[PDB]
């Protein structure tokens, strides 16, 4: 039974909130966090995931066409 | 940083801020000690006539049966009328029923009286 | 509604996720180590070890077992304890 | 037994200031406390510790009458500051 | 109010505390991230008074500890859906019949399971077997009168069981 698991060292972390929340928490002069666990929460397929006025965005990225087709019809 | 929670008959106080358990006494660990103590023989002998393949039936709670006998039949005795009883019993077997009679034969009387006159409703009232 | 789970499996993901954190090194982490002796973490740090790993696998531990795990054989074998892991 | 208690309890290495005065230097009066009293209990019971409950003036009044005397001793007292607010002062 | 001791070690009292306060603030504060920096910034604060060798020192501060986190806490803590009072809390223990049935059942149907009942059997030999002298002189033998504690020792004497073991081992799988 394999699950194979994708490993460590292939995140090293990068990320934009975690890096300002570690560059803010080390110029308040703690510099110790948990570590890299929320970069598969953060990026890979995640990572630009759409804002609120977007999803009311993607109901006419495809109508308007068939919408314009039918008013010609 | 609070007005320190007030306990009362509904506002059950939390086991954090007791704050009785600052300034522990060292026979209050003792007393806790010996609570420790009844819990071990109570739960030691509840596994003792619990686990017995060759046992059979209930587990037989002395302590339950104490409780319901304590509830409904040793009430009688012990009993002493005294004051507190005597005005609580004239309290709650009298006085609700005398209020309601009260109202029941004040609204009968209105009833009576109206319907004495004839100016009611009985155009048609048929299921008395 | 039926997740599988293996015993060598599970130990490898907690395995993983203890090298996932920062200050042990992921070089030296065995199976059967301590956690005070060795390790070179205090209390505070391993009992944020077992709420981390209570958040990911969604069923906590209590305080008053979260006084002596000690060591990530025992975690193993208290979750499998949980999760009853056999086919 | 109760005395035993007491000592064990009360007399404890953090709660105990050792203090001098006079012709003797700071680093030899360190140096007899690194002899004798490093290495004294500095460890309490179980738990079992002392803390300052905040006490409740009443504010009342007692008379002792006993007419034998042939002198009378009255005292009056209200409210105190405590030790940190500058009412003290 | 625990099962081994009868105090609770004043560390770990600690200890519970900072574990509900860090849940609290789980519920309090979501995005993660900004959880993790107030969880950082709580740890600090932690970290702040950590080696005060006083004892009253402590629980004054304890104390007041005490008083920030019940005036700062949450109503609805994240419980998990399978902690108590959470969602589930044993939410498919329908199906929790205890194994001291399925001896109540039809022949037919017990010549329709031969597997599981002969080997059933043989547990139950297993049980009665070391049922009465070791089990019974363990429990009679190695305790005071006052028996002092609620754990049991394990059967290190040469062969079998350490004793109570029959609901402790089989109780049901917890999800069917």
């Amino acid at each position: 039974s394999k699950m194979e698991l994708p490993d460590y060292k292939q995140w090293k972390i990068e990320g934009t909130p975690l890096e300002t929340v570690q560059e803010k928490l080390a110029a308040r002069g703690l510099r110790d966090p948990w570590g890299r666990n929320e970069a598969w929460r953060y990026m890979g397929g995640f990572a630009n995931n759409v804002s609120f006025v977007g999803a009311l965005l993607k109901g006419f990225k495809w109508g308007f066409a068939a919408f314009v087709v039918a008013v010609g019809a | 940083s609070f007005p320190k929670y007030e306990p009362s008959r509904l506002a059950s106080l939390p086991t954090t801020l007791d704050p009785a358990e600052y300034d522990i006494s060292s026979e209050t660990r003792k007393a806790q000690a010996e609570r420790l103590a009844i819990r071990s023989r109570l739960k030691r002998e509840y596994q003792l006539q619990y686990n017995d393949p060759s046992r059979r039936g209930v587990v037989e709670d002395p302590a339950l049966i104490r409780w319901t006998c304590a509830r409904s039949a040793n009430v009688y005795p012990n009993f002493r009328p005294n004051t507190k009883t005597s005005l609580l019993g004239a309290l709650f077997g009298i006085g609700p029923l005398i209020f309601w009679y009260y109202v029941f034969k004040t609204d009968r009387d209105r009833k009576e009286k109206l319907i004495q006159e004839g100016k009611l409703d009985r155009t048609f009232n048929i299921s008395y | 509604d039926a997740p599988p789970l293996t015993l060598e499996g599970i130990k490898d993901r907690v395995l993983y996720v203890l090298k996932l954190y920062d200050k042990i090194d992921p070089e030296k982490l065995s199976v059967n180590s301590h956690f005070m002796k060795d390790l070179g973490l205090d209390s505070l740090d391993q009992v944020e070890i077992i709420m981390a790993m209570e958040d990911e696998f969604g069923f906590e531990i209590p305080d008053i077992d979260a006084e002596k795990l000690m060591c990530p054989q025992e975690i193993v074998d208290y979750i499998a304890d949980k999760k009853d892991v056999y086919e | 037994a109760d005395l035993t208690e007491y000592l064990s309890r009360h007399y404890k290495a953090p709660r105990m200031v050792l203090a001098a005065a006079g012709g003797l230097e700071h680093r030899q009066l360190l140096d007899l406390a690194q002899k004798h009293f490093s290495g004294l209990s500095g460890t309490y019971d179980e738990d079992a510790v002392p803390t300052l409950t905040p006490c409740r003036f009443t504010g009342s009044e007692i008379r002792h009458r006993e007419d034998g005397l042939p002198l009378a001793h009255v005292a009056i007292a209200v409210e105190g500051p405590g030790w940190a607010n500058p009412d003290n002062v | 109010f625990l099962p081994s001791a009868a105090y609770l070690t004043h560390q770990q009292k600690v200890l519970q505390l900072y574990k509900r306060a860090l849940r609290h603030l789980e519920s309090r504060c979501v995005h993660r991230d900004k959880y993790r920096y107030f969880a950082c910034l709580l740890r600090a604060r932690f970290d702040e008074h950590k080696n005060e060798k006083d004892m009253v020192k402590a629980t004054q501060l304890l104390r007041e500890a005490e008083k920030e986190f019940w005036h700062g806490q949450h109503p609805q803590p994240y419980i998990f859906p399978e902690s108590p009072g959470g969602t589930s809390y044993e939410r498919y223990e329908c199906y929790k019949v205890p194994e001291w049935c399925l001896d109540d059942w039809h022949p037919s149907e017990k010549a329709m399971y031969p597997d599981y009942f002969a080997k059933r059997e043989q547990w139950k030999k297993l049980r009665r077997e070391s049922w009465e002298r070791e089990v019974k002189q363990l429990q009679e033998e190695t305790p005071v009168g006052g028996p002092r504690t609620e754990a049991l020792p394990p059967a290190r004497k040469q062969g079998d069981l350490p004793p109570l073991w029959w609901h402790i081992v089989t109780r049901p799988r917890e999800r069917p």
